[PDB]
């Protein structure tokens, strides 16, 4: 968790809220509309460049901006293929529900398991020095839980196990 | 690397650290509890199972279980567990970057030792993970190289008799008469004088009263016939209820289960016939040693005049012509942490680890061959 | 549910209510059960007659080992020759089942179980070669090695039910050892198999239930005595777990318990495997549940008046 | 080579009807509700069906995974195709091929969750998604050999929790046409509930309702013209007799409700003011907005569907309506022109498999080799990802 | 008893009412084989339901509270206690013992007390016994008819040996030694 991922973590902290500044922009190609342009990037002189932050070759954070929108992918670890199985379902969860999450994508880009998005109405009406605090700590909590629920299905294991075996 | 994980998974207590250091940065108590009622409150963070610390502060309204009997884990699930805890929670370091080192007690079943590493390999996927008993840990940390470490905790108490480089392994005396057979046998005694301990709860109370006030006497005999006159022998706890106990000649009965193993129906020998009988189990020309250099080691050995008594007797028994010395750092609680810190923090020790690639290219049975 | 059923439920209720009623109809429905055997229900002939028949493509294997005497002395005069694209079929006729509603229950309940009643014939054989090796150790104990590795030799029986699984049982003077060759395609199967595996092993160990058979195994190399056997393959991705059952794990009043029992192993295996993938599921929602508490922060505090019910504040004030 | 026989799902708001392609009835029919609770864990204590109805007041709280046809909650769907598949289908999911069937008009999302359950939790060989409609037409024609079907028709599907009205031409369903009422036999069954509750009847279970329903009621012409003949006639005042747990013999004086409860599929207002257009108009709406050319051939051939439409003279009365209105229109065409017509008839049909002719269709329909291919194959998911059934393909055209 | 009558309706407070309760356990309480079918059984109230005749002369019914009090000894958490129920902690004190002396421990259970004397306690604490034990030897359960007045029966039978005279604490053995004769002489 922490006590263990301090400058990793800080660097995501600062890069992500240097990376926050975003403001209101219609769209230069069509008229009377306004889109995420880090989605579309179709006017590129309004794209700040791709940035990418890393503590090891699994753990990824590519962060890119735009004028009005941010769309944050990060790659959390996997050392086992347990592990590999445990983090797609939860993150499948995770984004199955990004109705009631504001700044989460139904799907994460490809080589990736999450993407945040966060459009300038996030930071228009909710304050946006905690989404950072819910970043980071999501992104401690996330290796805590794919630890947990395999520690949970070696004892549901050995429990039906102990269940079947016992009624001989 | 920079510093290697170490663990002291002992029966009641559990030590953790970074090798090297002189200071735990984790004692909790092994203790998993899970509530007992309904909760008709809303919210509150309803949590399934509290470990540890919390367990310990609110088991006012938990029913607690400890994972590891007698040196030898029974619920695996709750071990599992308490490892996360030490892992995550309070010392929280990612276990697959740093290399670790266990202890397990002596002429434990070989399924505790296959289990564990299995467990730390592939749940945790360690980096590396070693297997150390505790008699070799009190060694390293008391400086010495020769001596019969006696090692009394909280579910076991072993004798490993280790000349200079070598264990005498036909010469381990194990005995399963420790601090919780202590504990219920002080629950027991406490139940003449009207006080009744039951639940857990009780049991933690009535461990923090042999904590505060047992010890251990000189003349058992004469130690009564003082006590018969009982005017300045008796004390008094405050229990959290708030009433008031007075303890009376049990402050000092339940320690001497330890010498006389008949007060808990058991037919075995004392704490110190059974160094006896250990030290004369090994040759006839390390005896002349091994006298000179007893340990004492372990929570359970922190009685007042536990050293005294035990040394009265050893002399008592050994033939006169030969000197009887008995050691006991004040820091002796921690001891097995501190041979286990000294050892991981050896440049020749770096060899010795078990590797992931060592370890999946011949499956779990590689640490009976190589850690011991 | 933690047990799996032991024989196909829809066989008996199927009967159950057929012969509790008093209007016959007719059926045609062909039902598939676990490891491929599939089970057909008509009545072709008479309204008031039914035909039940029983696929498995291992059955002349089973034939070999001697299950035709074994269903003749189970099911009495019901054997009816078999029917076309099937193994075994048995006829039944309303009008002479007996009038006790007991033997009805039991009638069908045995119908119904016909998967194991047909599977079972390797290893009442086996139980029989240990009577026989008991009691000819028990004549002379100075004869018992030779024996026990002429019958290891002679009496390896084995069995292919499955194209990935295998049963491997022989007798001995004291106990009939069998030997499951699983393996799970589907990799995600594999994945938590491997888990289940393991864990199962240790169930054993535990001093908790060491009256239970004992378990052994052991992945990448079959037992001694079963290499030499055809259809083993060199620990290509196949495990093999290894249950020896003594004396008592099989006593005159606990044979048919352990039959199933045994029989029923691999199934249970499969189907707690895709139960713990629920498990996951719902664990997992559970507390994305309280991540999106963390989220639910970073909201500033709005009031909405009244949201009533199923409506819209039902009122201007 | 020879693949195993499909196996027929189906998940209806209020009955579940698994089975085989095949055979000549469903094996099972159990109603879609499981039992949990709230030394076995709590992952595994649950009941479905039957076994959940009559466990009831042991320990459980029963829930219906579906309302409205849509699925709502997901773990109670996933435990109940769980416990259907490996306790009473009995089947292992990688050596089969499924044919799941859904109502119109559900969002993308609830199939998208759908397949990656069946693909992932069980990952069966193939799933197939169809319309309940669709195999509605497939098994109306009884002597279905080799050419008499009929391949254009409306089928009026009425069930449980929702009702569709679906025409289909030539085979090819009209998206445009679909109209969807949300009341069904669970709306008309809390009427009956709340008739029961009025006159203060010493038993008002909604089993009992169920009940009434099966052995009481029936469709009428018209209500003031009911309620004189229920007047002056004295027979039709039955007593239900009722026996819930422990009251012997505590029959249950039916009254009006016969009559009151069908009446709101031709008059849809006493249910809820969320609908207010009668059946046989919404239909003459559906059959009206559909191709010219087609109209003819909706008109002649009407499919009743589901469980609730076994009503008496519901057939007849839909028939009438509908008749009477068109004739209106058609008249009203002539005198505006000044010349005669050859007319349309309208012919409402009802078969011997009214109850189950969902599970009927897809049965028959499973059995042409053909079905095979247009299944999704697992290696299709892997490839494409869980998103290979969100393009909803029957009503309305993608992009 | 007297907690669980309140559900019903029925409301006794006071020590007069604490001893009706008391003759009402009495004639009406029972243990059930088993617990979980009894409770559902409960439901369909048909067979379970009895009715007592209170000294004021009103009737009163009980269904479910025949059987779900004397549960207690067995789930002692009704209650509110975290200890086990009478078969656990038999089984408990039996495995505390040597490893040779349990041949007669589960051939030979004495039910005595006045609270063993509840209708089917005996088969339910015989099978729960069996439930705990290894199934490889036989449990057996000793309930004799008049085990309420064992205690006074053995105690009897004990004054009338030949052999106890000489063990009995005399009026001069407690003229010098004080109180305490009794710790060392008895037990
Ligand atoms: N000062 C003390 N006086 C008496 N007993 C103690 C004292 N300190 C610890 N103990 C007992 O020793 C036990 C500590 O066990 P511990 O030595 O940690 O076991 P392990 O060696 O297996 O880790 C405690 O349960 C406690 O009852
Ligand atoms: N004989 C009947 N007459 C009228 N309504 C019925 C009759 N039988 C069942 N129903 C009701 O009609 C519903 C439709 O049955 P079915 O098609 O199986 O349900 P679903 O629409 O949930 O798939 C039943 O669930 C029930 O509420
Ligand atoms: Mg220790
Ligand atoms: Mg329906």
């Amino acid at each position: 968790m922490s006590n263990t991922l301090r400058p990793y973590l800080n660097a995501v902290r600062s890069t992500l809220t240097a990376s926050l500044a975003l403001e209101e922009f219609s769209s230069e190609i069509v008229e009377r509309q306004s889109q995420p342009e880090v989605e579309v990037g179709r006017s590129p002189e309004i794209l700040l460049k791709p940035l990418v932050v890393s503590r090891n070759e699994q753990e990824q954070c590519l962060i890119e901006s735009s004028v009005n929108s941010v769309r944050f992918s990060i790659r959390i670890k996997q050392v086992d293929e347990i592990e590999r199985i445990l983090v797609r379902k939860f993150m499948q969860f995770l984004m199955g529900r990004a109705e009631s999450f504001f700044i989460l994508r139904r799907k994460p880009v490809q080589g990736y398991d999450i993407s945040f998005l966060i459009t300038n109405y996030h930071t228009e009406e909710m304050l946006k020095h905690k989404l950072v605090d819910f970043i980071i700590e999501f992104m401690e909590e996330v290796d805590a839980e794919i630890s947990e629920m395999k520690l949970f299905l070696n004892g549901r294991a050995r429990l039906v196990a102990e269940t079947y075996l016992s009624c001989f | 690397e920079t510093t290697a994980l170490v663990c002291d998974n002992g029966s009641g207590l559990v030590k953790a650290g970074f090798a090297g250091d002189d200071a735990p940065r984790a004692v909790f108590p092994s203790i998993v509890g899970r509530p007992r009622h309904q909760g008709v409150m809303v919210g509150m963070g309803q949590k399934d199972s509290y470990v540890g610390d919390e367990a310990q502060s609110k088991r006012g309204i938990l029913t607690l279980k400890y994972p590891i009997e007698h040196g030898i884990i029974t619920n695996w699930d709750d071990m599992e567990k308490i490892w996360h805890h030490t892992f995550y929670n309070e010392l929280r370091v990612a276990p697959e970057e740093h290399p670790t080192l266990l202890t397990e007690a002596p002429l434990n079943p070989k399924a505790n030792r296959e289990k564990m590493t299995q467990i730390m390999f592939e749940t945790f996927n360690v980096p590396a993970m070693y297997v150390a008993i505790q008699a070799v840990l009190s060694l390293y940390a008391s400086g010495r190289t020769t001596g019969i470490v006696l090692d009394s905790g909280d579910g076991v108490t072993h004798n490993v008799p280790i000349y200079e480089g070598y264990a005498l392994p036909h010469a381990i005396m194990r005995l399963d008469l420790a601090g919780r057979d202590l504990t219920d046998y002080l629950m027991k005694i406490l139940t003449e004088r009207g006080y009744s301990f039951v639940t857990t709860a009780e049991r933690e109370i009535v461990r923090d009263i042999k904590e505060k006030l047992c010890y251990v006497a000189l003349d058992f005999e004469n130690e009564m016939a003082t006590a018969a006159s009982s005017s300045s022998l008796e004390k008094s706890y405050e229990l959290p209820d708030g009433q008031v106990i007075t303890i009376g000649n049990e402050r000092f009965r339940c320690p001497e289960t330890l010498f006389q193993p008949s007060f808990i129906g058991m037919e075995s020998a004392g704490i110190h016939e059974t160094t006896y009988n250990s030290i004369m189990k090994c040759d006839i020309d390390i005896r002349k040693d091994l006298y000179a250099n007893n340990v004492m080691s372990g929570g359970t050995t922190m009685y007042p005049g536990i050293a005294d008594r035990m040394q009265k007797e050893i002399t008592a028994l050994a033939p006169s012509t030969m000197k009887i010395k008995i050691i006991a750092p004040p820091e002796r609680k921690y001891s097995v942490w501190i041979g286990g810190s000294i050892l991981a923090s050896l440049s020749t020790f770096q060899q010795m680890w078990i590797t992931k690639q060592e370890y999946d290219e011949a499956g779990p049975s590689i640490v009976h061959r190589k850690c011991f | 549910m933690l047990s799996l059923d032991y024989n196909n439920i829809f066989i008996y209720e199927l009967l159950t209510e057929r012969f509790s009623s008093e209007n016959p109809s007719s059926i045609d429905q062909v039902v598939t059960d676990f490891d491929g055997v599939t089970f057909h229900i008509s009545t072709p002939e008479e309204k008031t007659k039914i035909l039940i028949s029983l696929s498995m493509k291992c059955y002349p294997e089973l034939v070999n080992y001697g299950t035709l005497d074994l269903l003749k002395q189970i099911y009495g005069a019901y054997v009816h020759e078999p029917e076309m694209g099937y193994n075994f079929s048995i006829l039944i006729d309303l009008q002479q089942l007996p009038a006790t509603d007991e033997e009805k229950e039991q009638l069908a309940m045995s119908i119904s179980m016909l998967k194991r009643n047909v599977l079972a014939a390797p290893f009442h054989r086996a139980f029989t070669k240990q009577a026989e090796l008991a009691d000819l150790a028990r004549k002379d104990p100075e004869n018992a090695p030779m024996l026990d590795k002429q019958a290891t030799s002679q009496e390896l029986m084995a069995i292919h039910y499955r194209d990935e699984e295998t049963i491997v049982l022989w007798p001995e003077h004291d106990r009939v050892t069998v030997v499951f060759s699983t393996k799970f395609r589907e990799e995600t199967d594999r994945i938590f198999g491997k888990v289940f595996l393991q864990e199962f092993v240790d169930a054993r160990r535990r001093p908790a239930i060491q009256t239970a058979p004992q378990v052994l195994f052991s992945y990448r190399d079959p037992p001694l005595e079963i290499r030499d056997i055809q259809g083993i393959q060199k620990g290509d991705d196949f495990g093999f777990v290894t249950f020896v059952l003594f004396e008592r794990h099989f006593t005159p009043q606990n044979r048919e318990d352990c039959i199933s029992h045994i029989q029923v192993f691999r199934n249970t295996l499969h189907f707690h495997i895709k139960a713990s993938k629920a498990y996951m599921h719902q664990r997992m929602r559970k507390r994305v549940a309280d991540f999106q508490k963390v989220l639910n922060r970073a909201k500033p505090d709005v009031e909405l008046e009244r949201k009533t019910a199923t409506g819209r504040s039902f009122v201007r004030a | 080579a020879s693949f195993n026989v499909p196996i027929i799902m189906d998940n209806g708001t209020g009955y579940s009807k698994l089975g085989y392609a095949g055979n000549d009835a469903p094996s099972y029919v159990f109603p879609t509700v499981i039992a949990t609770r709230s030394r076995a864990t709590e992952d595994l204590d649950f009941f479905i069906g039957n076994d959940a109805l009559k466990k009831a007041s042991a320990g459980y709280s029963l829930d219906y995974p579906i309302r409205h046809g849509q699925i709502e909650n997901w773990d109670h769907m996933e435990r109940f195709w769980q416990q259907s598949l490996f306790k009473y289908l009995r089947c292992e999911p990688e050596d089969h091929y499924f044919l799941l069937t859904e109502p119109p008009l559900n969002p993308p999302e609830n199939r998208e969750n759908t397949a990656e359950i069946m693909f992932e939790s069980f990952n069966c060989a193939g799933l197939y998604i169809a319309v309940q409609a669709v195999l509605a037409l497939a098994a109306s024609w009884t002597s279905s050999k080799v050419t008499d079907r009929s391949l254009t028709g409306t089928v009026v599907d009425s069930g449980d929790g929702v009702t569709h009205i679906i025409p289909v031409a030539e085979g090819y369903v009209i998206g445009s046409s679909i109209k969807t009422m949300p009341l069904a036999g669970r709306d008309v069954t809390y009427f009956v509930q709340s008739l029961l509750r009025d006159r203060n009847e010493p038993d008002s279970s909604l089993k009992t309702a169920e009940r009434i329903k099966e052995e009481c009621c029936y469709v009428c012409p018209d209500i003031v013209k009911e309620f004189s003949r229920f007047d002056r006639e004295p027979d039709r005042y039955l007593k239900y007799a009722s026996e819930s747990i422990t009251g012997h013999s505590t029959t249950i004086d039916v009254g009006f409700e016969r009559f009151l409860a069908p009446e709101i599929f031709f008059n849809p207002e006493i249910a809820s003011s969320d609908f207010l257009t009668p059946l046989p108009e919404l239909v003459d709406n559906v059959v009206q907005s559909s191709p010219i050319d087609v109209r003819k051939g909706l008109y002649k051939n009407i499919v009743l569907s589901g469980g609730s439409t076994l009503f008496k003279n519901f057939g007849n009365r839909l028939q009438r309506d509908l008749k009477r209105i068109v004739d209106e229109r058609i008249h009203r065409s002539e005198m505006l022109s000044g010349a005669k017509s050859g007319g349309v008839d309208v012919n409402v049909i009802s078969h011997k498999r009214q109850r189950n002719a969902v599970w009927f269709g897809g049965s028959l329909l499973a059995q042409t080799p053909e079905f095979g291919s247009y299944c999704h194959t697992k290696a299709d998911y892997e490839e494409y990802g869980a998103s290979i059934a969100r393009r909803y393909q029957i009503f309305g055209n993608s992009l």
